[PDB]
RNA sequence: AACGCCCCGCCGGCGGAUGCCUCGGCCCGGGCGGCGACGAAGAGCGCGGCGGAGCGCGAGACGCGGUGCGGACCCGCCCGCCCCGAGAAGCACCGGCCCUCGAACGCAGCGCGCCCCGGCGCCGCCGCCUCGGUGCCCUGC
RNA sequence: CGCGGCCCGAGGCGGCGGGGGCGACGGGCGGAACUUAAGCAUAUCAGUACGCCCCGGAGGAGAAACCAACCGGGAUUCCCCGUAGCGGCGAGCGACGCGGGAGGAGCCCGCCCCGAAGGCGCGCUGUGGGGCGCACCGCCGCGAGGGGGCCCGAGGGCCCCGCCCGAGAGGGUGCAAGCCCCGUACGGCGGGCGGCGAGUAGCGCUGCUUGAGCGUGCAGCGC
RNA sequence: GACGCCCUGCGGCCGCUCAAAAGACCUGAACCCGGCCGGCCGCCGGCCCGCCGGCCCCGUCUCGAAACACGGACCGAGGAGC
RNA sequence: GGAGGCCCGCCGCGGUGCUGACGCGCAGAUCGCUCGUCGGAGCCGGGCAUGGGGGCGAAAGACUCAUCGAACCGCCUGGUAG
RNA sequence: CCGCAGAGGCCCCGGGGGCGAAGGCGGCGCGCAGGCCCCGCCGGACCGGCCUCUGGUGCAGAUCUCGGCAGCAGUAGCCGCUACUCCGCGCCCCGGAGGACUGAGGGGGAGACGGGUUCCGCGGCGCCUGCAUCUGGCCGCGGGUGACUCGGGCCUAAGCGGCGGGUGAAGACCGGGAAGGGGCGUGCCCGCCCGUCGAACGGGGAGCCGGCGGAGACUCCGGCAGGCGCGGCCCCCGCGGAGA
């Protein structure tokens, strides 16, 4: 039952701006069915089926909102903090790994002139 | 009293809607052997402090 | 309105009554959930990197 | 006498010991060692077809989408699914939505501002723009 | 009366940081009394409870202004082992070295030489470079072998005769089940020269602290 | 928790399901109590069984407890030298 | 003419005597008569301030939420006991 | 030495068990005793003789702890607030008739605080209504609170907080000597220095009548008015008196 996202991605922001819209307003018409009179299985039914169909339609929406978004800042400097990679706290304010391996000039050519060597004894 | 804040009137609002039994059909589905809710009061009886 | 939470060591009933655990403690388990079993791992090393 | 009271042989109450059983506790070892202004921990108030408590969730609300696996049910009444895929229950990961208070950030706690275009908290570091000084000088006047 | 440089300040804008939470372990401060002494005031309890502040997956400590007195060792930490001493010299309190193990790793800056060679809107009130002469977890799977009779509300019961075994750990099933079901045993995949730190070290007086005793460590003021 | 029969209704009887009512529930002790049936005052001893003889309330502190010294209505379970 | 910390007296605010009732209470302080005061150093309501060896007191060691010759809550603490 | 719970072994074709284990009740026998054994009834799935090992291992008492429960006993008690009766119909509900009371500092009519749905209609008697109940503030199912003019939102009181900073090991506490804002409209001009904190009784711009429901009314409807703003059209820069 209800509306598929698979044909839902396949339509302008328009089409669904005003898919949209219709369900709000029939989503309305069946609460005032069942706030008069009574509560009859068909009407009933199809409310569960429109309220998941509402919900379906705002994901859509909003995936391809975002798609375009994203695309508007891919090679900035800053970007906004909605895009940014997934890490915690601690490890955002962390040194990277080649930060952490620099060495002063001098230990650099002492390190280069003794290379660890294979051995075995007896 | 007849003249409260919004906030006292919106959290005994709450207290009211909640002072009800275990419906009949939820009595049987669960198979349920304490048939009543033991979360009521009674105004009679009861001190809310809200 | 003290930044902090009143705390006392001498009485460890009201922190076992109010303290994390307590609720539901909705993002920490999103986030020990990606950590244990999942990618958080794997995304720290490809930015440290 | 008799009744009442107190003592044997059967039958009934009242009460809840004992015995047996327990998806619970307690100790020892191992692993892990991961929250937050990108809004935490915590609190409030809402959300179900018939819906009180608890769990869960947030006006997209008792859940939405993607990728894999699974393969007939769905605690009541209903509704739905049924098939060489057409898809119920379940499981894992990923993407989003995310009301009011809260370190809690226009003021205040439920009321009210400034602004011109939308937005309006504090402290620090770096950089820039616009300026002050009978500070040390210099020039012209 | 004006305006340019340097210096010392003010308002705004941009980008980045901080704040709060966590009955353990860890670091730094403040700091009791009950109690024992058969009373009690120094002592003890105790450098504990508790209060405040601050990190991490560990923290702290760490490459000698060290021990020692030997035919010597050689940064730190942790384990095993054991009496000098302090003390109304009462009650009580109390380390370290040598020896045997776990583990094992080394280094820099300033000062001195060059001087913008630099991370270049900064910086000569010093960026950058150098010592100078002699010489183990997770994921995925398959998984064997029993009948007959008696009797019970139902046998996993009783009698007889069998089979499987790298599986006779267990759980479920209408009564004690290797062979009724799930599992158990046996797999695969991914992972010579130059130069050494000042209101410092130390000393006097005072307070706390230690086994440290004409001073173990710290601190205030004066020098 | 069938059917049937009484009942102004409340309820009752008879039976039904089940191996069993195990009927809001396993087993179901003690104290206390109701009915029916047998007896007449506690313990010890003798006996053909109600006669004879003997018998102060325990635990505790204490020179000394039946004490007008204290604790103890009754029953169950727990309860103190590791 | 109409002064007064003047007098009699209602509501209020108090609390004398009966040593009345009650005293397993109506009540962990009440009830009935009788009584003191009643324009003032009077009485009542709300807001606000003072915090524990501290406060506040026309002073009784009084009061500080049934608790005061030193409140209440948790912890030291299963404090010590010839 | 007897007994309790558990561990390691034995129990001659591998200990006893739905042909009935543990536990309960009654009755013999054995032992100086602590105790043990057997039989009958109940019950419905486990149990233990001997050797070695282990311990939170044996109750009459503690003004013992927790639970249950007796006599007393159908006893003490159901004395304030003057009071009910007849008939429908029942001392208590409803109706009519009679008889009384509270007695304008009300057992009246309304608000503040506190309570929080107790309010209204329909139904009911399982609980409660210390007697009863056909009653109910009890139980079930549905409903119910409307503002330009009433109050709050604004002001300030006694007070509280904030304030470049100051102090303290901190937590925190204390605080005038500090380059401390606006306007019109883009350039100029003015200017030492906090609070949209704190009063449903103080200050405050403006509301009356009639009617309607089952439960709301200065709020709804009808009528008649007030106050404060904004937008159009016309649309004016003062005269009288001797003086008040
Ligand atoms: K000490
Ligand atoms: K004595
Ligand atoms: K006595
Ligand atoms: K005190
Ligand atoms: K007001
Ligand atoms: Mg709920
Ligand atoms: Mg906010
Ligand atoms: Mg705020
Ligand atoms: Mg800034
Ligand atoms: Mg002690
Ligand atoms: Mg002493
Ligand atoms: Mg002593
Ligand atoms: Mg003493
Ligand atoms: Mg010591
Ligand atoms: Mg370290
Ligand atoms: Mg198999
Ligand atoms: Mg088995
Ligand atoms: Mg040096
Ligand atoms: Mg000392
Ligand atoms: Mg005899
Ligand atoms: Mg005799
Ligand atoms: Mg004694
Ligand atoms: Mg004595
Ligand atoms: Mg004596
Ligand atoms: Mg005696
Ligand atoms: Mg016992
Ligand atoms: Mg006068
Ligand atoms: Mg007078
Ligand atoms: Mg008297
Ligand atoms: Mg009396
Ligand atoms: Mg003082
Ligand atoms: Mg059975
Ligand atoms: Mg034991
Ligand atoms: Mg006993
Ligand atoms: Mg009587
Ligand atoms: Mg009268
Ligand atoms: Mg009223
Ligand atoms: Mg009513
Ligand atoms: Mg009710
Ligand atoms: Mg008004
Ligand atoms: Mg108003
Ligand atoms: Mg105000
Ligand atoms: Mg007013
Ligand atoms: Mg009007
Ligand atoms: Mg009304
Ligand atoms: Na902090
Ligand atoms: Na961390
Ligand atoms: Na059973
Ligand atoms: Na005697
Ligand atoms: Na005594
Ligand atoms: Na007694
Ligand atoms: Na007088
Ligand atoms: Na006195
Ligand atoms: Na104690
Ligand atoms: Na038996
Ligand atoms: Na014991
Ligand atoms: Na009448």
């Amino acid at each position: 039952p209800g509306l598929k996202a698979k044909d839902l991605i396949g339509l302008s922001q328009e089409d669904l701006q005003r898919k949209l819209a219709d369900l709000k307003r029939e989503l309305l018409s069946l609460r005032t069915m069942k706030a008069t009179a009574g509560p009859v299985p068909e009407r009933i039914a199809r409310f569960r089926v429109c309220k998941k169909d509402v919900a379906r339609v705002l994901t859509i929406i909003n995936q391809k909102a975002r798609d375009e978004a994203r695309a508007a800042f891919e090679g900035a400097k800053y970007i906004p903090k909605t895009f940014r990679p997934k890490l915690t706290h601690a490890m955002r304010c962390q040194l990277t790994d080649k930060q952490k391996r620099l060495l002063p000039n001098k230990v650099m050519k002492r390190k280069l002139q003794f290379p660890k060597l294979k051995y075995a004894v007896k | 009293s007849a003249n409260k804040t919004l906030e006292r009137k919106l959290r005994l609002g709450k207290k009211i809607r909640m002072n009800k039994n275990i419906p009949r059909w939820v009595i049987l589905k669960d198979k349920l052997k304490k048939r009543w809710n033991y979360k009521r009061h009674h105004w009679r009886r009861s001190h809310l402090k809200l | 309105p003290s930044a902090k939470m009143r705390r006392y060591n001498w009485s460890y009933k009201s922190l076992r009554r109010r303290t994390q655990g307590t609720g539901s403690m909705s993002h920490m388990r999103k986030v020990y959930r990606a950590y244990n079993s999942g990618t958080l791992k794997a995304n720290a090393r490809k930015y440290l990197a």
